[PDB]
């Protein structure tokens, strides 16, 4: 998985996905699926 | 006559998807009807004892060998043809006979299970089954394996370990005298009992006894006995109750459940040479599990 | 898997060995001499223990001081070695 | 009467659960076993030739000290029986381990 | 063509081996395919290798490793002992027990393959079992994985985004669950199940099911003697572990307290003569060993 | 590979088998099948092996002291004694079914009879021919051979095989069915066979005998149970020797020249 | 095997299986169909085939198949000098004088034709690695030669090669049967043709 | 049914390897001549051989079964493999892997592997029948009296005892030769 892992020793690709919104995009999708409505 | 009568045979009624008119006349009929023939004129005082009382009483006889011999055939083939019921599929005059390529086909006795004792509801036959074979293509395939090894009239059973009420010295106690520890296939040939508390050790008496009478005939002669016969007579005597030496003791009585005839007189007839395996597998789907269930006594299984 | 590797030898006139080590056997008849000093050094000299032992000298002594003398055979591995040298070798075709 | 002692070398010790053929109750099988014993139990024990790189262990004394003889004298090749470079490696890290005189 | 019928032919079904036909170590199976030669064929040093047999070998079995070597010889081995070390285990025709209770490996059980536990030693076994050199199996094939992993970074993601949400935004300690099922499933597909080299069971030894009772003019056997040797008294670390030698198989027997004085009488060259043996189990190891077990009975 | 011989004026035995004796089904339910069957299953057992390349004869000889080759032996054992029975109780070895000539009649030779004199107690051959079948009856309950052998003595014995036994070897005449009970007299004598093989000093445990037949009838109930159907097997057999192809029974008496 | 490979029979060889060459089977039956009706033409001419063979257990071989072809065969050594040397080696034993029908004319020999040499039209060697000098004779005497060649042996030295295996007795029997059917075919075409024309 | 001669061309290929690197201009390799390759006798190898080995290795005792190497005829072999059991052959690994290769060629299965167990487990069926035909076989002989010199349990410990009384006079002799050495 990479960037999602909750390892402290992780790898560039959090770096990446933190730099081009990927992590911020992902975490974003979910809470709109999940957080608000929850109808 | 009506104590070796089925209700599932019936003369010109074929056994569904076994044999037909023909088959029955010849395996079943005209063999009972030769066996009781033969019986009555070797013995007029036979049809008010059952065969399985005159197994007991008369064993072990030179004399009169042919009546137990004569009964016991008699009591296997109608023990054997009880349990058959009719299996629904392939008609026995249906289906071709077989020719010199059936002896090339790869048995499928360890890919197809079929006529499961769990289809009827019976579970305790499928414990007892699963815990002393396994499993039941294990169990089967043994079964077919062991009666069609048989060359010759034989018999494969499927009997219980019923384990002795005391060696013998009790009988009918509690849930003893129905108490088996495990079960066992055996292949009986040209009329053995099943159950092998009796005949057991018949060769050691007859060796012991020739013992015996070479000694005294020896002693008579005043020849002195050879110390390494004694002990070759020894180790042979050692080996023999070895052998026969359970832990209840006094041997270990073999209750037949289910069994699978050989003779080809059976299938012969119709199933042709090459059909006694066809014979086996149609045989396998036509057993009435509920029948075998009821003879199977309780189990050891406490202590 | 890395075991130490198989070196040959240049083509050579003749393989054979110079004194081969044949098999041989000792008369015991100098066994029974050792045996028998080991049982006056220890026991006494003509003990009598080494009293048996002085009769097992006698008779080994009695016709030849070494015994017996039999069983002298020879080697012939240099005969085998010459036979199937020029198969064995391994040597390239001509 | 004759006497119950038996030295090793002339008892073949049959392993359990191993097939045994007659040949090996023969003295002919006690000497075929004694020219063809074999150092395999060092062969899987030798971490050296396992793969690792002997330089590297030049801080332990333990684990060259294996490789020396009595008074350190390094093996032959022959007796290692490592690969050249394997060995070669070995010998400079002994040597420098006696120069830091853990030796 | 040729290449087909070379392909079929007796020499190419011999599996090419080069195992030493010497080994001075333990024998838990047979290591060379034997080889037998007719009567006539022998007569005429017609095994049917490449070269004729020397004229000196007598014995109709041989094993061997190579049809032509550089000498000019051909390396083979006159013995064709296992054989009949096989046939004296059908003798006592005692069957094989499976140690662990796994079922009978001869029967493709529709649901033995069903009912399954994780099993993340085959993850680790997938690049761990190469049990070779460092720098390949190390290296070369955690790259070649790590490399394979990047392929399926992507596609996890998406999986775990879409239908485990919770366990993600919570860090369970079930999230590992999910990566082991997917490289399962991963190495799961067609194709993926490869090939895997272990003794099956008896291996060949014996094809006996257990049950079947052995009828005998005497009655049915309740108990099988075997004559066997007692190989040593030293036993095995004065535990009342003994050894002894059984038709072709070293198996272990169990003792009575205060043993027979026949040892005692005689030590170390008790294997001179024969007792009788009970053989209570024969059940097999890993390692293709069999346990087999055995009881002496000796006249009271 | 093993296969059925061809028999001569294999036509006629086709078209109905052999007369007074077995019929055309029945022939066939012996031979051209269940003979077959005993090839194959015999191929089967000894390809690839050096048994292959043996007739049936050699390879149950061979096959008599290992235990646990049975199968082959037994195998071997019933293709022998079939083609014996079928060639004994041939209509006629000689291809003149063109010729048409029925004139051919087979008697026994005079030899033959001054050796039935010589055996037994100097009984006709009538009474032989019953007592053998009362034998065949009393002593064989399931399938067998019923044989007249010759001894290295010189004098017929009658041989009841219960099984695949061949003569040629006592150790394997399979003649006493153990499973039902025995006489005292009958384990004595297989005592003394016990003691006669033991005294053998052979590797392979074997024992002389000669002992080769003259007379084989298949009491297997794949030769009556079509034509008889059960329990007539009293008359199969009678019926078998009143038509006995003599020639070649003759012919297997020792001609002594 | 391929470490005793000679490179110089490489069209021979299909390539390499197990450890050992293998040689071409189309090749081996052409060349040897060729040598056969070489062998029978010889035989129908009426000379004199030599079948040589020194390798353990071929005699039985190599004696049938002369009888059969009424040429002769040399199972023990080759004699160095036997075609070169022949008055000194084969001097001392007698001949005979033979008929179109291969029947002895029972007419005394005078010293010269006994002294003369007999020199073999027709030389057949089933180990070529071995009787090399006999090879050398042969050549050198002018007696085309045919021989079973492996992938050890020289195939220039033989006029008429057979690739094929020399170490198996099944083999070199097979090969040299075929050869020996067609040397008597030969000499049953030239009975019946000086029978009847 | 490789070629031999024939070098894939950089154009051939147009795209990317694993790596990811276009490959532009022909390598080391492609310089280099392959006369050899061309006059190198070819190096034969078959799919079953590896069969063949994961067969004996994963029976063992498989080996123990001998096997004749002597062929009868082998152009005279008719085989019709959906069944593997034949006439004029044993049964065998070889039936094993010829009965995985035809199911291969119809393409009934898929991989290697699931024509290989379908196989295996057929092989398994029919060995266990035989070695059950075999031991009735014995049960037979034995109940109908039938008579026994010499079995093999028998036969073994009759040569183990020749070769033990060898080794026994061997060992005193060379006890007695190590206490001549040690006397001294
Ligand atoms: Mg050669």
């Amino acid at each position: 998985m990479g960037s999602l892992s909750n390892e402290k020793f992780f790898d560039i690709s959090l770096v990446d996905s933190y730099l081009n919104k990927d992590l911020k995009n992902i975490s974003n999708k979910i809470d709109s699926k999940l957080n608000p409505t929850s109808n | 006559s009506t104590r070796y009568a089925l209700e599932h045979l019936k003369e010109g009624a074929p056994l569904k998807g076994l044999f037909s008119i023909e088959g029955l006349q010849k395996a079943w009929f005209d063999r009972v009807k030769y066996l009781d023939a033969k019986l009555n004129d070797c013995t007029n005082e036979a049809q008010q004892k059952p065969l399985e009382t005159l197994i007991h009483e008369n064993s072990k006889s030179a004399s009169k060998k042919h009546i137990v011999n004569y009964a016991s055939s008699l009591y296997n083939l109608k023990f054997s043809m009880s349990s058959l019921q009719g299996c629904i599929r392939t008609p026995p005059e249906e289906c071709p006979r077989l020719g010199p390529e059936a002896l090339l086909q790869t048995p499928d006795f360890n890919r197809t299970i079929s006529n499961e004792p769990l289809t009827t509801g019976n579970e305790r036959l499928q414990a007892a089954l699963i815990s002393s074979f396994g499993s039941l293509m294990e169990f089967r395939t043994l079964l077919i394996n062991s009666n069609l090894a048989i060359s010759g009239d034989g018999f494969t059973w499927l009997v219980a370990r019923r384990q002795l009420d005391k060696r013998a010295m009790r009988n009918d106690m509690p849930n003893r005298d129905i108490e088996y520890d495990k079960l066992f296939i055996l292949n009986t040939y040209n009329a053995g009992t099943p159950f092998n508390f009796s005949t057991s050790g018949v060769m050691n008496e007859l060796n012991n006894q020739y013992t015996n009478m070479e000694k005294q005939r020896a002693k008579e002669a005043g020849n002195l006995e050879d110390s390494e016969m004694t002990a070759k007579q020894a180790k042979t005597k050692f080996i023999y109750e070895t052998q026969q030496k359970g832990f209840s003791g006094k041997e270990v009585s073999y209750i037949p459940l289910l069994a699978i005839d050989a003779s080809p007189k059976t299938w012969l007839t119709d199933y042709g040479v090459f059909g006694k395996r066809e014979y086996l597998e149609r045989v396998w789907d036509s057993i009435e599990w509920k029948i075998v269930e009821s003879r199977l006594p309780q189990r050891t299984k406490i202590q | 898997s890395g075991k130490p590797p198989v070196y040959r030898l240049p083509p050579l006139p003749r393989l054979k060995v110079k004194k081969p080590i044949i098999r041989q056997e000792a008369n015991k008849c100098l066994v029974l001499m050792s045996n028998l000093l080991q049982c006056w050094s220890s026991y006494g000299h003509m003990s009598p223990k080494c009293a048996g032992l002085v009769t097992e000298l006698k008779s080994c002594t009695s016709e030849s001081a070494l015994g017996k003398r039999n069983n002298v055979q020879k080697s012939n591995i240099n005969y085998h070695a010459a036979r199937l040298y020029d198969r064995i070798n391994g040597k390239p075709h001509d | 009467q004759q006497t119950k002692k038996i030295d090793q070398s002339l008892s073949k010790k049959l392993p359990k659960g191993t097939i045994y053929d007659p040949f090996d109750f023969s003295m002919g099988r006690i000497h075929l076993d004694r020219k063809y014993q074999a150092n395999k139990n060092s062969n899987r024990n030798d971490i050296m030739k396992s793969g690792a790189n002997p330089l590297e262990f030049y801080a332990r004394p333990r684990i060259l000290s294996r490789y020396v003889t009595s008074t350190g004298r390094i093996q032959h090749r022959d007796i290692t029986g490592l690969s050249a470079k394997n060995q070669r490696r070995l010998s400079k890290a002994i040597r420098r381990c006696q120069a830091i005189g853990l030796m | 063509t040729l290449a087909e019928l070379l392909g079929r032919s007796r020499i190419a079904q011999v599996a090419n081996n080069h195992k030493p036909l010497t080994y001075t170590g333990k024998k838990f199976h047979p290591t060379h395919q034997i080889i037998e030669t007719k009567p006539s064929t022998l007569y005429r040093q017609e095994w049917g290798l490449k070269s004729a047999i020397p004229s000196k070998i007598k014995s109709r079995y041989l094993v061997y490793n190579d049809l032509d070597t550089l000498e000019r010889i051909t390396t083979f081995e006159p013995r064709g002992g296992t054989q009949w070390n096989r046939l004296r285990f059908q003798e006592m025709g005692v069957p094989i027990v499976s140690n662990i209770g796994r079922q009978n490996p001869f029967f493709k059980y529709i649901s033995r393959p069903e009912d399954e536990s994780h099993a993340k030693l085959s993850l680790f076994k997938e690049m761990k079992g190469d049990t070779d050199i460092s720098p390949a199996a190390m290296k070369k094939r955690l790259k070649k994985i790590t490399a394979l992993i990047r392929s399926f970074q992507d596609e996890f993601k998406e999986w775990l985004v879409e239908n485990h949400p919770d366990e993600l935004k919570l860090n369970s300690n079930k999230l590992e669950d999910y990566v082991v099922k997917f490289l399962n499933k991963k190495l799961e597909t067609k194709t993926n199940k490869k090939f895997n080299t272990e003794i099956i069971g008896t291996g060949g030894l014996s094809y006996s099911l257990p049950g079947k009772l052995k009828n005998s003019p005497n009655g049915v056997i309740q108990r099988t003697v075997v004559p066997g040797r007692i190989l040593n008294v030293v036993k095995e670390n004065n535990d009342n572990k003994w050894l002894a030698a059984i038709g072709g198989f070293v198996a272990d027997v169990v003792f009575f307290q205060s043993p027979p004085s026949s040892f005692n009488s005689m030590g170390d060259f008790i294997r001179m003569k024969t007792f009788l043996f009970e053989i209570l189990e024969a059940s097999m190891e890993k390692n293709g060993s069999v346990s087999m077990h055995a009881r002496l009975l000796e006249p009271q | 590979i093993h296969v059925v011989p061809k028999l001569p004026n294999s036509k006629a035995l086709l078209q109905n088998g052999v007369p007074n004796i077995l019929s055309s089904s029945g022939f066939k339910t012996v031979w051209f099948d269940y003979q077959r069957y005993l090839c194959d299953k015999l191929t089967l057992a000894t390809a690839g092996q050096s048994l292959e390349s043996y007739y049936p004869f050699h390879i149950l000889l061979k096959t008599a002291g290992n235990p646990l080759q049975s199968n082959i032996f037994n195998l071997a054992s019933s293709i022998h004694n079939n083609h014996l029975f079928v060639e004994n109780i041939l209509p006629s070895a000689v291809e003149h079914g063109t010729n048409s000539n029925a004139v051919v009649k087979t008697e026994p030779s005079r030899l033959f009879l001054s050796k039935i004199k010589d055996s037994f107690n100097g009984s006709d051959w009538e009474v032989v021919k019953e007592e053998m079948i009362y034998r065949a009856e009393n002593e064989v309950l399931g399938q067998g051979w019923l044989f007249l052998v010759e001894n290295n003595e010189k004098k017929l014995f009658i041989l009841t095989s219960n099984n695949n036994g061949t003569p040629y070897y006592f150790p394997r005449n399979q003649s006493f069915d153990l499973n039902s009970a025995i006489s005292i007299d009958e384990f004595a004598t297989l005592k003394q066979m016990k003691e006669l093989i033991g005294k053998s000093t052979k590797l392979n445990g074997k024992v002389q005998d000669w002992t080769m037949p003259i007379i084989c009838v298949n009491l297997w109930d794949h030769a009556y149970l079509h034509d008889y159907g059960v329990g007539n097997r009293s008359k199969y057999v009678k019926n078998v020797l009143d038509n006995l192809n003599w020639s070649v029974v003759n012919n297997r008496i020792f001609s002594g020249i | 095997s391929t470490s005793l490979w000679r490179s110089s029979t490489q069209s021979y060889i299909y390539g390499e299986y197990k450890g050992i060459h293998i040689i071409d089977l189309n090749q081996t039956l052409s060349y040897l169909k060729r040598a056969a009706k070489v062998v029978e033409g010889v035989s129908e001419s009426g000379g004199i085939i030599l079948f040589l063979g020194t390798r353990q257990g071929q005699k039985r071989g190599l004696e049938e198949a002369a009888k059969k072809t009424h040429g002769y065969y040399v199972s023990t050594r080759w004699i160095p000098g036997t075609l070169t040397n022949s008055t000194e080696i084969s001097g001392i034993w007698e001949k005979q004088e033979i008929d179109s029908n291969d029947n002895p004319t029972e007419r005394a020999l005078s010293p010269n034709e006994t002294s003369k040499q007999v020199k073999p039209d027709l030389l057949v060697v089933l180990n070529p690695t071995e009787n090399r000098n006999a090879l050398l004779e042969a050549i050198k005497s002018r007696v085309p030669t045919i021989a079973i060649i492996d992938t050890d042996s020289e195939p220039s030295l033989v006029t008429y090669p057979i690739p094929g295996n020399d170490d198996s007795l099944r083999s070199v029997n097979f090969l040299l049967g075929v050869l020996a059917r067609a040397g008597q075919r030969g000499l049953q075409n030239r009975l019946a043709r000086n029978n009847e024309k | 049914g490789h070629i031999i001669g024939k070098l894939v061309d950089v154009t051939e290929q147009p795209h990317a390897n694993n790596k990811g690197l276009y490959k532009t201009r022909p390598n080391s390799s492609d310089k280099r001549v392959g006369v050899k390759r061309l006059y190198r006798p070819p190096k034969l190898t078959y799919v079953e051989d590896r069969l063949r080995s994961l067969f004996y290795k994963q029976h063992p005792w498989e080996l123990s079964r001998p096997k004749i190497l002597v062929e009868n005829e082998i152009g005279d072999e008719n085989y019709d493999w959906s069944h593997m059991l034949q006439i004029g052959r044993p049964l065998d690994g070889e039936s094993v892997i010829q009965r995985t290769m035809y199911l291969i060629k119809t393409k009934q299965y898929g991989d290697m592997v699931e024509a290989y167990d379908h196989a295996r487990y057929e092989f398994y069926a029919l060995r266990m029948q035989e070695e059950t035909e075999q031991q009735v076989a014995l049960e037979e002989a034995e109940m109908f009296g039938s008579l026994f010199g010499v079995s093999a349990i028998e036969h073994g410990i009759q040569k183990e005892q020749e070769v033990l009384d060898v080794w026994e006079k061997k060992v005193v002799e060379e006890t007695e030769l190590m206490a001549a050495r040690t006397s001294n």
